[PDB]
């Protein structure tokens, strides 16, 4: 059971820059392949036998190494290259790497946060959901805190995150707090609180009933 | 030159499923057909391989009970059947061409679009669509609007704003699981003059339930 | 099945 590890696991780059992706194996070969996967797409082979380009692959993609260490190198990175990369070994039965995702560097941006009370429609059907959007922000790391009447509320929260935007290289986040209609009516103040490195102090959004 | 797989399935646990890869544009019998499994957020897992001509097979040990691989040379089609389905079995499965057909392992040169398989006991349900409009705290240069799409099965739904006309500044989030069922949201942000002065509408389409819905967003 | 190779053309 050969095992494939890609250790550094996100990488950042600027369009036109060069970046290298590392791949490790738990035992030797020359049998290594590199692949590219865009989200919602099947993988496309880039390189095989460690250094050989698959048909149609552009020249800015090169691969090197032998034995237990391998590198995929992309230079003059284009926007279209932002994506997932993993290795595979065929020395023994195929096993694949975890993959590395490629990200574009940019100017830091603070999130624009917007908060929404439950729609009357949900309330009439007996449920309440409070939605907080945190949108267009970089870099990726972020925290969102929900507070009801001054109190932090940790359960009932579901979180979704977007992949980095193609058009502006920002990130986006969604936070949903689901309550029974009954505790919803029970409290008055509802707040979405975001702390991001662009600020020391959280961006806070609230509504009162 | 392609591999075309069968459409996505929703199936119940303890049943069996069979998925098809149909090969065109090359010599089906000279190339091995491999199968791979991708769960969300997880590593690729090899299932096994078939020699279409023989067709002899080689299996990942893990999958020996689960998977049966077969080839029908006359139609240029390869098949995967998976049994005793359980939740851990839900994934997208890919078929791929690899080496000249011989019993050796290869890198995988071409991939099919992949077949999503969902194993669930949940009942097909249409989404509830809820408008998100402000309280409103107001007021500012641009304005953010959304719809919350709740309790639908199975995946997936597509979201659109203003019938797709309006896609500057749309964010649509990946669905998350809430029960039997699935929830997602989408946000739209437009020039603050623009709405409420003229209309903004959420469009949600769910193929599995044969349902499309439109929610106009009205000021709260 | 068992060993590693190719490609050919």
């Amino acid at each position: 059971d050969i095992v494939m590890t890609q250790s550094h696991k996100f990488m950042s780059t600027s369009v036109g820059d060069r970046v290298s992706i590392t791949c490790k194996a738990s035992q030797v070969g020359t049998a290594l392949a590199w692949y590219q996967q865009k989200p919602g797409q099947s993988p496309k082979l880039l390189i095989y036998w460690a250094s050989t380009r698959h048909t149609g692959v552009p020249d800015r993609f090169t691969g090197s190494g032998s034995g237990t260490d391998f590198t995929l190198t992309i230079s003059n990175v284009q926007s279209e290259d932002l994506s997932d990369y993993f290795c595979q070994q065929y020395s023994s039965y195929p096993t694949f790497g975890g993959g590395t995702k490629l990200e574009i560097k940019r100017a830091d941006a603070a999130p624009t946060v917007s908060i929404f009370p439950p729609s009357s429609e949900q309330l009439t059907s007996g449920g309440a959901s409070v939605v907080c959007f945190l949108n267009n922000f970089y870099p990726k790391d972020i925290n969102v805190k929900w507070k009801i009447d001054g109190s932090e509320r940790q359960n009932g929260v579901l979180n979704s995150e977007t992949d980095q935007d193609s058009k502006d290289s920002t990130y986006s986040m969604s936070s949903t707090l689901t309550l029974t209609k009954d505790e919803y009516e029970r409290h008055n103040s509802y707040t979405c609180e975001a702390t991001h490195k662009t600020s020391t102090s959280p961006i806070v959004k609230s509504f009162n009933r | 030159v392609k591999l075309q797989e069968s459409g996505g399935e929703v199936v119940r646990p303890g049943t069996s499923v069979k998925v098809s890869c149909k090969a065109s544009g090359y010599a089906f019998t000279n190339y091995l057909i491999e199968w791979v499994k991708q769960r969300p957020g997880q590593g690729l897992e090899w299932i096994g391989v078939i020699n279409p001509g023989s067709g002899d097979t080689n299996y990942n040990e893990k999958f020996k009970g689960k998977a049966t691989l077969t080839a029908d040379k006359s139609s240029s089609t390869a098949y995967m059947q998976l049994n005793s389905l359980t939740s851990d079995d839900s994934a997208v499965y890919f078929c791929a061409r690899s080496g000249a057909a011989a019993p050796t392992y290869y890198a995988m040169d071409y991939w099919g679009q992949g077949v999503s398989v969902t194993v669930s006991s949940a009942k097909t349900t249409p989404p509830s669509v809820y408008p998100l409009a402000p309280a409103a705290a107001a007021a500012n240069s641009m304005v953010t609007l959304g719809c919350l799409v709740k309790g639908y099965f199975p995946e997936p739904v597509t979201v659109t704003w203003n019938s797709g006309s309006l896609s500057g500044g749309v964010h649509t989030f990946p669905a998350v699981l809430q029960s039997d069922l699935y929830t997602l949201s989408s946000s739209v942000t437009v020039p603050s003059s623009t709405w409420p002065s003229e209309t903004v509408t959420c469009n949600v389409a769910h193929p599995a339930s044969s349902t499309k819905v439109d929610k106009k967003i009205v000021p709260r | 099945p068992h060993g590693g190779s190719w490609g050919q053309p």
